């Protein structure tokens, strides 16, 4: 219930920021591209391009950043366990 | 083909934007840009001649060429 009034972002895919100012420019995923502002708690630096960001969904603001992608093919190989074959 | 800023309600352009390019084609820049230098490599000088004249020259040098009349490789 406390993050019941917390809150959901739909992921974005930004396409590149623009200066004099900042309006970051994004296609999100499965709608498309929009020129929307971004969280007020982020620097204009720490959302280089090609970063998969959160995108307070109605409002459609930059609400906070993220990591890339990897699959679920290349995670689903790193070992977690480990063999034991000492030598 | 022409990106543009459409109020959501009213499709009222707005702005318009600079224009697509790949995030996947961004990539392809370079800001880190490599340290080589040429003595690094040895033996090359042959090319590494052409490889200069083939590029390097043809752009520091366009007005050269013509005097010459020809096109750049």
């Amino acid at each position: 219930q406390s993050e019941q009034p917390l809150q959901v972002a739909r992921c974005t895919k930004i396409i590149n920021a623009d200066s004099e100012d900042p309006k970051y420019i994004i296609n999100v995923k499965q709608f498309a591209k929009f020129v929307v502002d971004l969280s007020d708690q982020v620097a204009p630096t720490d959302i280089e391009e090609g970063m998969r960001v959160g995108v307070d969904r109605n409002k459609y603001q930059i609400h906070i950043p993220l990591p890339p992608k990897i699959d679920p093919t290349v995670t689903m190989m790193q070992v977690e366990e480990k063999p034991d074959v000492t030598y | 083909g022409d990106l543009v800023g459409v109020n959501k309600d009213s499709y009222l352009i707005l702005e318009t934007l600079p224009t697509e390019y790949d995030s996947r084609v961004k990539a392809m820049e370079v800001d880190e840009r490599p340290t080589e230098q040429y003595s690094d490599i040895g033996g090359l000088d042959k090319q590494i001649q052409e490889l200069v004249e083939a590029i390097v020259l043809p752009m520091n040098h366009k007005e050269k060429f013509e005097n010459l009349g020809i096109q750049p490789p």
